[PDB]
């Protein structure tokens, strides 16, 4: 229900329920009904039987790793680097104990990483301190890695969903942010009375939905980015489904009423029962056996966990040492014949 | 409030187990070509490089004989970098997991066998209210076994039951929603914490109390779902 | 410049003051020929509007007093504009935001 | 222009309006006509400059662990050391013993050769466990350092020698502003060189300003600071950002326009007065002067690592070859 | 807080304002002072007095 133009006249009347309450072809309206000033002033509304405000609808996307492959703490340079400078520390120890062979760069290569199978050390002093430190230098160097690499995914999060209505992103339409309605009912009335929304209500205007359902379904879907529709329903559909999440905080604190006319001999008994319905519980077993239970809960966003994506990388790696090895093989099978 | 601890298979989270499934299928297979090319006193076997294999996976601390075979060292070498990439990985992912946060048991509210049956349970819970009130009447009213359980946990004083519910004398205090939700918004740190709006047992409001039949009760009423309406209401 | 004040004995010791409210001063007493004498608050407060133990009569203290007293022609200072302030004496246009 | 006045300002003069309320900037020339309320915004010449990165630290291998920590480690291994060469000799030399307490504390990386006996075992065991627990330390403390955040280049508002003397930098600051406006009329009258520096950049409209600074083929935008600060809010991200409010240049603000002698100056003032004293100035502020970066906070990246990051230790690797070197020339004699 | 190193200034500015020179209500300075603080102001005696 919604005061609007007929676009034929200049006599504007309400439509829905309202409209249909205020013509006569009903006498009541049992059904989900804010009570709000505007509706107010034409029919009366019996005491609320059901307290609730205005939530925002959430996809809550799963978690993903963003790492892709193992070289992403160190560039392509780092590597470069190091990997001459293994060879250079092993041809300057070689340097050395010859002066005072493929054992030095075995020493260097099972010392920088943990090959252990560069067997044989050196015996001069010079060769011995070179050893130390090119030692102290790998592990500085993996634990750099290491380091680099943990702190890279702890602060790997998705992005903030929306909190409340007074975030930024709301405050300030874009062409990404949807957020529409139902086009009829009192959140579009809340939304077009407020003063400092002029923004938020012009860009709504333009993707209000027909029904809630197919707000719903299109939440669930990438079409809607949130939905503003209620609490009461937002947070049976979550429940109903984990798939989507309730955001924020109730905004527009009210109740559901029954409609009636102005003239009607069954507000005040209406208004008892629904009162008496309250104090003894009736209203709390409807709760419990139209709303009061879930099938799945919500569990805080965890830490992920390393997919594939950290596969891909390091076993092509080990693929392609396996096959220049079974390559290589027969090569040095015949050099050493030869 | 509670605080939460880590999960039992925490130390699981980091890989998933295709990762682990497929990490043992490639050290198979790197131990069977290592085998097979070693062919081209100490004799090598394939339990013992499978075994040298896995002790330098982890940190490479038993002790080992390595081939002496030359493909085998390079085998070797690109086995040892895969491990230590694995290695920090993990290291870094079970750092990462060690983040967590604080969680409330969200109670569904005087419909659960929390408040309903708590002998079949772990000690049983201890929910009290402040005695001579309405709440009390209304619970009596609406439940009984309850009221007899709860007639054992009298907490006379909203001050008194805040302190026995903070030394853990009492697990729960039932009252009015608005005083305990003004309560919690003022309690020292955030140790105290209230259900959600949408569990509240006999539901109410807040009123302005006028004659029987006056006139002004139209006024009046309009007057606050313009209040509402407005949006002066969440300033206030 | 030669700064003629009290001291912690209320003697008025003449100390020697200079700095940003100074150099302003002698700026403006170059661009327009005055002479100057430069002295500080025997109150030692900025100003406000305050009671007394006897009748209910409005008076000020500080710099605004003394301006508002006659003992001085002009304030040198960091003082602010405000409303309650700017009823009674006049504020040029700010050197400093 | 040939006298006569214009716009809101000329209107006012000719006596067809009393005041003129908008965005209208103080100056010395327009108070000659007209008079000016208090300002109830400030406003100047401010810089817009983009946001860096910054997440270098050549030193942070070393601050984990202070040098007197690393001293005292060392000290406590060559006691070790000895005391555990002069039991084995109780019971293969001390640099044999020193060179696998090294191995020992950097993951047994070497084939050391271990030595024969209990108490010597005893007191092994007893320093892995120590190596171990300090490695793991290390690698902790080294993980927390690896946080960074982003600053903000520091500029002493329009006193900086990157706007007095670019040319000294070997990447020259470029600083551009849009000309034919007060802002050019003004940087020429106060100084020369920076003016005929900067007029090889004329940029044209604020977009254009804007999106030069985005690519990088600016490096500072000059304009009026309401202006920036109410562009820097309005941006895509956080990139834009403007200097503060206490190093801007030529500082005024906007007023009310009102005739000479109008009697409501007064009155005006009283009331814009009352105005920044309750507190509906903030207010205004935050509705209509505010965007989503506005009052958004530096963000915490985790940048990688390249060659000039990883300075300081292969700086350490090259020392200890030509410490190296020196001593194998020395020791060649005797 | 330039030249201490161990305090700060948190927090955004609030009640923004200004410093004035104050005078006596019909006073034949005003005019002419401010004249002399714009004068200041545009010529650049300020930002050399800040510096
Ligand atoms: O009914 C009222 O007039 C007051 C009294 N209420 C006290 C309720 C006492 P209990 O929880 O029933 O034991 C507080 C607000 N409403
Ligand atoms: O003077 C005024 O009344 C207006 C005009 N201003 C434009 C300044 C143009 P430039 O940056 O100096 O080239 C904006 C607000 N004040
Ligand atoms: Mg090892």
């Amino acid at each position: 229900g919604t005061q609007e133009r007929v676009n034929n006249s200049n006599k504007k009347e309400w439509n829905g329920m309202m409209g249909e309450l205020l013509s006569g072809q009903a006498d009541m309206i049992v059904a989900p009904l804010t009570i709000n000033n505007e509706r107010a002033q034409y029919i009366e509304f019996s005491k609320p039987f059901k307290y609730q405000g205005l939530t925002i609808l959430v996809k809550k996307e799963i978690p993903r790793s963003t790492l892709d492959s193992f070289m992403q703490p160190f560039q392509s340079t780092l590597w470069l680097l190091v990997g001459l400078s293994v060879h250079v520390v092993a041809v300057m120890l070689y340097l050395l104990d010859r002066f005072s062979l493929s054992s030095a760069m075995w020493f260097s290569w099972g010392v920088l990483l943990n090959s252990g199978i560069g067997e044989g050390a050196p015996r001069s002093f010079s060769a011995r301190i070179l050893g130390m430190v090119w030692a102290g230098f790998a592990m500085i160097i993996v634990a750099s890695y290491t380091a680099n690499l943990a702190a890279f995914l702890v602060l790997d999060r998705p992005e903030e969903r929306i909190t409340g209505i007074n975030d930024p992103r709301l405050r300030n339409p874009s062409d990404k942010f949807i957020y529409a309605t139902v086009k009829q009912s009192s959140v579009d009335i809340y939304f077009r009375r407020q003063v400092e929304l002029s923004t938020m209500y012009r860009h709504m205007e333009k993707h209000n939905y027909e029904s809630a359902a197919e707000a719903i379904q299109a939440v669930r879907d990438n079409k809607l980015h949130a939905f503003i529709w209620d609490s009461a329903v937002l947070e049976f559909e979550a429940s109903q489904k984990c798939d989507l999440v309730t955001t924020g905080e109730l905004f527009f604190r009210s109740g559901f009423g029954i409609g009636m006319r102005k003239d009607s001999p069954w507000k005040q008994n209406v208004s008892l029962s629904i009162l008496k319905s309250h104090e003894n519980g009736f209203m709390e077993d409807l709760d419990k056996t139209w709303v009061r239970y879930q099938e799945c809960d919500s569990r805080s966003n965890a830490p992920a966990t390393l997919t594939f994506e950290n596969m891909a990388g390091v076993f092509m790696l080990v693929a392609g040492g396996i096959v220049a090895g079974i390559f290589l093989i027969f090569i040095e099978i015949a050099y050493k014949r030869h | 409030r509670s605080n939460g601890t880590v999960s039992p298979s925490a130390f699981l989270e980091p890989f998933s187990a295709d990762v682990w499934v497929m990490m043992f299928v490639m050290l198979l297979i790197v131990s069977a070509v290592a085998v097979f090319v070693f062919e081209y006193g100490p004799s090598f076997t394939i339990g013992k490089a499978i075994w040298l294999l896995w002790g330098l996976v982890f940190n490479n601390s038993v002790p080992v004989q390595n081939p002496k075979g030359t493909t085998s060292k390079i085998m070797v070498s690109v086995w040892a970098f895969f491990a230590v990439i694995f290695l920090a990985s993990y290291t870094a992912n079970l750092a990462a997991f060690m983040i967590q946060e604080e969680y409330v048991d969200q109670v569904s509210g005087l419909s659960d066998k929390k408040f309903q049956r708590p002998n079949d349970f772990s000690p049983p819970f201890r929910f009290g209210t402040v005695p001579n009130g309405s709440t009390e009447r209304n619970i009596r009213n609406n439940y009984a076994e309850m009221h007899a359980y709860m007639g054992k946990f009298n907490q006379r004083g909203v001050d008194d039951a805040l302190l026995s519910l903070k030394t853990g004398k009492l697990d729960a205090f039932i009252y009015d929603a608005a005083v305990l939700n003004y309560m919690a918004g003022r309690d020292e740190g955030c140790k105290l914490v209230t259900i959600g709006s949408g569990k509240v047992f006999a539901s109410t409001g807040y009123g302005i109390a006028i004659q029987k039949d006056s006139g002004w009760k139209r006024q009046v009423d309009l007057a606050i779902l313009q209040l509402f309406g407005d949006g002066e209401m969440e300033e206030l | 410049v030669i700064c003629t004040g009290p001291n912690d004995p209320r003697h008025t010791v003449p100390q020697c003051c200079y700095g940003f409210c100074i150099d302003l001063l002698i700026k403006l007493a170059r661009t327009m020929n005055f002479t100057y004498e430069v002295h500080l608050v025997a109150d030692g407060k900025f100003g406000t509007q305050e009671r007394v133990n006897n009748s209910n009569k409005k008076e000020w203290n500080g710099m605004m007093g003394e301006l508002l007293s006659g003992q001085a022609d002009m304030i040198v200072a960091p003082l602010t504009i405000n409303n309650e302030r700017a009823q009674y004496i006049e504020f040029s246009k700010p050197f400093k935001y | 222009i040939n006298g006569t006045w214009n716009g809101m300002i000329g209107e006012v003069v000719m006596k067809r309006a009393y005041m003129a309320v908008g965005s209208l900037t103080i100056n010395e020339e327009r108070s000659e006509v007209v008079d000016f309320s208090v300002p109830f915004i400030e406003t100047g010449i401010s810089v817009m400059v983009s946001r860096s990165n910054g997440t270098v630290s050549p030193s942070a291998f070393l601050e984990p662990f202070s040098a007197d920590v690393w001293v005292m480690m060392f000290v406590m291994l060559l006691i070790v050391s000895a005391v555990a060469v002069f039991v084995f000799e109780y019971f293969f030399t001390i640099g044999k013993a020193i060179w696998l307490l090294w191995g020992l504390v950097f993951n047994n990386s070497v084939p050391v050769q271990n030595p024969k006996g209990t108490t010597s075992k005893i007191m092994v065991s007893v320093w892995a466990f120590f190596a171990v627990i300090f490695l793991a330390s290390y690698t902790a403390n080294l993980a927390a350092f690896m946080i960074q955040e982003e600053y903000v280049d520091q500029v002493s508002g329009l006193s900086d020698k990157k706007f007095q003397r670019p040319n000294d930098f070997s990447p020259p600051f470029r600083f551009g502003t849009v000309p034919n406006g007060s802002t050019e009329r003004n940087i020429r009258n106060n100084y020369a060189e920076m003016h005929a520096y900067m007029g090889k950049f004329n940029q044209r409209g604020v977009d254009d300003a804007l999106l030069s600074l985005k690519t990088g083929k600016l490096d500072a935008f000059i304009y009026d600071a309401a202006v920036l600060n109410y562009m820097a809010g309005r941006d895509e991200g956080c990139k834009l950002v403007t200097i503060g409010s206490g190093k801007v240049f030529a500082s005024t603000g906007y007023g009310i326009a009102i005739q000479k002698d109008s009697g409501w100056k007064r009155q005006v003032d009283l009331a814009i007065l009352q105005l920044f004293g309750d507190g509906e100035m903030e207010e205004l502020e935050a509705l209509w002067l505010t965007g989503i970066c506005h009052n958004e906070k530096n963000e915490v990246m985790s940048s990688q690592l390249d060659i000039d990051n990883m300075a300081g230790v292969f700086y350490m690797l090259g020392a200890a070859m030509a410490l190296s070197l020196i001593t194998f020339i020395c020791e060649h004699l005797f």
